């Protein structure tokens, strides 16, 4: 099949900024210019169709966006453990995302961490009850 | 699924046609679109639930307890444990049906990071046993983990602390059996082949369905324009769209209601882990069969596996009470 | 306090009802619209077909309206029925954390809120409830040097309740959940067996209290 595939435009709130990333699912990104025909206003959707800043994930072609090899918490899920943000000139980012803080207990055969202290911890869980009955 | 090109096949008119019956192929992206949300939301429930990846001591000294067929095997490409290899390995084309507009998509969290979850949820428990499951990770020998364990289901600890040798061994000597059970049965992971093969099956049928005629000359969008002009090809063509429209409303309706029942287990799932594996739980028959003791995660294909070790009374006498 | 502000903060702190009222609205707004398809038709107005058309095909063009906007409330009475599974689902789940969190004290793991729970109060919200738990949780963690059990003379001493700790050459008896060293004595442990089996038994000595009232 020759290509095919959805187009998905990644952008944070727009309070923030406007600049926004493109993904091509599940297609090579040297295919991407003619994918999309180039037929379109010459700023802006030209510079989101090819640019120095192209990135191959296994979840498709993604362009806009800077690959940084830090990891951090996901915020804009992008697939194939990939995701996205804006953080920095603030720009779009994409990165893989972190499972966590490292951490090693100092396990030992003869020693035991016992609580000095307390805290009293206030937590908030919502849950629908009902919805509209609608006639 | 590609509504447009699913029901036409780059066909203008036949494009044309479909837009004067409103907007199904939203309807149909929207809830695809929703229930792929949902997956990964079941899936970060399921597993993402301990913030600090833990990791354990590189001395493996648990007073005689074994845990190498849970514990994650370095030597291997893939840091997973023997019993999740093998489980990976026992489970097995899908790819095969990106020709009429059906993309698979791809995982949120990959099978590596699920691993590393399960590792890090079996560090915790294993060196904190469940102090880390509501604050602070706090150490502790696996011996009196275990002990407090006992005493958990009103057995004095005294006994662990007699016949340790004997826990450990009979403990190990599970673990073995449980793994040779696993090799040698291809019917214990019966659940998630079935869901897999309800899948390949409701989408080979879906893919299936573009071949039926449903009253028109031909099953080919192209053979019916070069065969017939544009007053009897318009009928002809809303025809096949209404077969292909009915199909898709019937597969969505379907996924829709496996991925009901998928999100149901997977709650199911979510709250055993966090009863069972996070702590110990009193609810009988709920953590496995007998007195609960413990419990050991362990990532399958789209799956979870529990193994729930438990405390079984062996052998009984009479006496005389008053 | 907090939690007052953690929710006028955060905007989507109430992202689950609101999702709920905006997939309804979608799916009344959608079935609402749906009505100006034509479905093949040569119009989507009842009374334009009427006027314009005579009986013979006014009768098929009706036909044909009547199927579409019969499968789209089909459609929409399936998503309806779908979701209020959910909803019943979820409502169930709300049901049994009032009876259990609220009505109790609940020793699951992690059911009500985070950490070792200890009560929940119930508030009200426009087609939803929203449960407060109030927790407790270790602060602050120590750690000593244990043993399984001690040996006085000859007798494997175990705790009633609690753990032996020792900070460096002294040795105490502490609560699993808070550091309350106590003095060790045969009130708070109990012999069982000899101490030539327990493996990391610790030689100290158990205070018996009954010898200050002997001797006086
Ligand atoms: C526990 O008991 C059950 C119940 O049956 C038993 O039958 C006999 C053995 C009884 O023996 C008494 O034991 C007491 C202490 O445990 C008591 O202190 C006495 O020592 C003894 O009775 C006294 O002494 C004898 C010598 C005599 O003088 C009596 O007059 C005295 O009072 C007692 O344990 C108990 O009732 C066992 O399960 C089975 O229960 C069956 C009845 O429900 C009993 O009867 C049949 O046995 C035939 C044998 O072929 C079976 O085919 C049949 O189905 C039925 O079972 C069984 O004998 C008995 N045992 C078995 C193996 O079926 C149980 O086995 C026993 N032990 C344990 C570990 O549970
Ligand atoms: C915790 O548990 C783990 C796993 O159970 C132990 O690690 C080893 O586990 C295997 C299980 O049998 C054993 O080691 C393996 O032995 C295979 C043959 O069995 C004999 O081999 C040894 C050495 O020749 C004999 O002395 C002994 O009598 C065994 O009966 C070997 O073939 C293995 O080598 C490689 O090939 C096999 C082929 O199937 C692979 O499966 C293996 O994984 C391996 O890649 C292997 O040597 C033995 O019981 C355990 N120890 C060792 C050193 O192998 C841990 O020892 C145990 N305790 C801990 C971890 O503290
Ligand atoms: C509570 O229940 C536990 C078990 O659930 C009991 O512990 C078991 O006790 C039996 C019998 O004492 C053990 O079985 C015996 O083990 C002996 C030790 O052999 C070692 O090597 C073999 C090699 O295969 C291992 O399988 C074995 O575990 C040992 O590591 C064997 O030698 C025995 O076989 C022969 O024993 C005598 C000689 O001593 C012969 O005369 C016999 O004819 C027989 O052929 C026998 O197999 C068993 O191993 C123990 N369990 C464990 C986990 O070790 C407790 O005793 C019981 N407690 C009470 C109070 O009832
Ligand atoms: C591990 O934990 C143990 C137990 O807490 C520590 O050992 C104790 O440490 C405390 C504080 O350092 C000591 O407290 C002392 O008390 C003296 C009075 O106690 C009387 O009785 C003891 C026997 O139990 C006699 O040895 C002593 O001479 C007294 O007759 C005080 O005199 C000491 O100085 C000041 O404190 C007291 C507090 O009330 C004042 O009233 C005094 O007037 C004086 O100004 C001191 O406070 C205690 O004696 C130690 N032993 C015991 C058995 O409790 C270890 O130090 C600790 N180790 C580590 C590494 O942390
Ligand atoms: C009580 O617990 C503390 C920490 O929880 C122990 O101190 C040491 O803290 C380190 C902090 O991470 C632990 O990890 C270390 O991290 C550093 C990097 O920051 C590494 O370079 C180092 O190799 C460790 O991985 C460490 O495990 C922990 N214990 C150590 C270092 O021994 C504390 O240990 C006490 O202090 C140290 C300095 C030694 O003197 C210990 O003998 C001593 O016990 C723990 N104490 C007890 C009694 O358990
Ligand atoms: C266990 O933790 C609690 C708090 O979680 C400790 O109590 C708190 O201790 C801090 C530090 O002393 C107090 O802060 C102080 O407040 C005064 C004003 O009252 C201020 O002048 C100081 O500069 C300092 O900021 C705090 O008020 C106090 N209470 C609370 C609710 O936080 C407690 O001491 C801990 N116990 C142990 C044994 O460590
Ligand atoms: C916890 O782990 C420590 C090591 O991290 C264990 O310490 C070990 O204890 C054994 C038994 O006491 C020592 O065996 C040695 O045997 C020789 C010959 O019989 C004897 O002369 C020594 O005095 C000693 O007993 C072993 O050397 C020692 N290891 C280390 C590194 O010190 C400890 O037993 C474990 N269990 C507990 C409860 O602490
Ligand atoms: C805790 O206390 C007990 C008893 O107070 C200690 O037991 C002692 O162990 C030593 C050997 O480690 C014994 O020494 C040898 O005993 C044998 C058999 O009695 C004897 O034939 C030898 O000539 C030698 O004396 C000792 O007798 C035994 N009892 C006493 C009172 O010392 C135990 O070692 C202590 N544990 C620790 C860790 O210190
Ligand atoms: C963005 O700014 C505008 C106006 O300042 C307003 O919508 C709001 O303050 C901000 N947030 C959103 C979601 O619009
Ligand atoms: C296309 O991308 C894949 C990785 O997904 C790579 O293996 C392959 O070589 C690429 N092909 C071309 C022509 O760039
Ligand atoms: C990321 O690491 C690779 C090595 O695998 C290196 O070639 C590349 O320059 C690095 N990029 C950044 C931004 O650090």
């Amino acid at each position: 099949p020759c290509s095919f595939g959805g187009v998905s435009v990644i952008t944070p709130g727009t309070n923030t900024s406007n600049q926004v990333a493109v993904l091509y699912q599940d297609v090579n990104c040297t295919e991407v210019p003619v994918a999309i025909h180039a037929d379109q206003l010459t700023p802006t959707w030209r510079v989101y169709s090819t640019g120095s800043n192209v990135f191959q994930t296994r979840a498709g072609c993604l362009i806009g966006a800077e690959h940084v090899n830090n990891s951090y918490e996901c915020d804009i899920p992008i697939g194939a453990g990939i995701c996205a943000s804006y953080q920095t000139s603030q720009s779009i980012i994409a990165y893989t995302m972190s499972l966590g803080a490292e951490n090693s207990v100092a396990y030992s055969n003869n020693s035991i961490a016992i609580p000095t202290n307390f805290t009293i911890s206030v937590t908030t869980e919502i849950l629908p009850v009902s919805m509209t009955k609608t006639s | 699924v590609d509504c447009t090109m699913y029901i036409c096949g780059d066909s203008t008119e036949c494009s044309n046609l479909l837009l004067q019956y409103g907007s199904f192929c939203t309807q149909l992206n929207r809830a695809l679109t929703g229930i792929a949300v949902e997956q990964d939301k079941n899936t970060q429930e399921v597993f993402a639930q301990v913030k600090q990846i833990y990791k354990t001591p590189p001395i493996k000294d648990f007073g005689g307890f074994n845990f190498s067929q849970i514990l994650p095997d370095p030597s291997k490409p893939s840091k997973r444990s023997f019993i999740e290899d093998l489980l990976f390995n026992k489970v097995t084309l899908i790819c095969a049906q990106k020709f009429n507009g059906l993309t698979v998509l791809p995982p949120l969290l990959t099978d590596e990071m699920i691993a590393q979850y399960t590792s890090a949820l079996l560090a915790g428990t294993i060196t904190s046993g469940w102090t880390f499951g509501a604050g602070a990770a706090l150490q502790i020998p696996f011996a009196m983990q275990m002990a407090y364990r006992f005493n958990g289901i009103g057995v004095t600890q005294n006994v662990l602390y007699e016949n340790q040798k004997l826990i450990a061994n009979q403990f190990n000597s599970a673990i073995g059996k449980i793994q040779d059970s696993l090799s040698s049965t291809a019917s214990a992971l019966g659940k998630l082949q079935d869901v897999v093969n309800q899948n390949a099956q409701a989408l080979n049928t879906l893919v299936k369905q573009l071949s039926s005629n449903f009253g028109a000359i031909s099953s080919v969008l192209n053979d019916i324009l070069s065969r017939l002009d544009p007053p009897e090809a318009e009928v002809q063509i809303d025809r096949l769209i209404t077969g292909r429209l009915q199909s898709l409303q019937t597969y969505v309706t379907q996924q829709l209601i496996r991925a009901a029942e998928i999100r149901a287990s997977a709650n199911l799932a979510a709250t055993k882990m966090s009863e069972c594996v996070l702590g110990q739980s009193k609810r009988v028959d709920f953590c496995g069969k007998g007195y609960h003791l413990m419990s050991f995660p362990q990532s399958a294909p789209h799956g979870v596996v529990f193994l729930h070790v438990t405390y079984v009374p062996a052998q009984e006498k009479n006496f005389t009470t008053a | 306090g907090k939690i007052q502000d953690s929710l006028s903060s955060t905007a989507s702190a109430l992202g689950k009802l609101q999702d709920v009222v905006n997939q309804n609205a979608q799916a009344l707004n959608t079935l609402v619209k749906q009505l100006s398809s034509n479905f093949g038709a040569i119009s989507s107005v009842l009374n334009d077909i009427l006027s314009r058309l005579d009986p013979p095909e006014a009768e098929v063009q009706i036909d044909r309206l009547i199927t579409g906007r019969l499968q789209s409330l089909q459609t929409y009475v399936t998503q309806q029925l779908i979701r209020a599974a959910e909803i019943r689902a979820s409502a169930n789940l709300a049901a049994t954390k009032m009876s259990e969190c609220v009505l109790g004290q609940s020793k699951r793991v992690d059911f009500c809120g985070k950490g070792y729970h200890l009560m929940s109060f119930p508030q009200s919200a426009p087609h939803g409830v929203v449960f407060l738990h109030v927790t407790y949780v270790p602060a602050q963690e120590k750690n000593f040097t244990t043993a399984p059990a001690i040996c006085h003379d000859g007798k494997a001493h175990f705790p009633r309740e609690g753990v032996f700790v020792s900070n460096g050459t002294h040795w105490f008896v502490t609560q699993r959940n808070f550091y309350e060293p106590q003095i060790i004595t045969t009130d708070n442990t109990f012999v069982s067996g000899n101490c030539d089996v327990v493996i990391g038994i610790v030689n100290n000595t158990v205070y018996d209290p009954l010898q200050p009232e002997l001797d006086s």
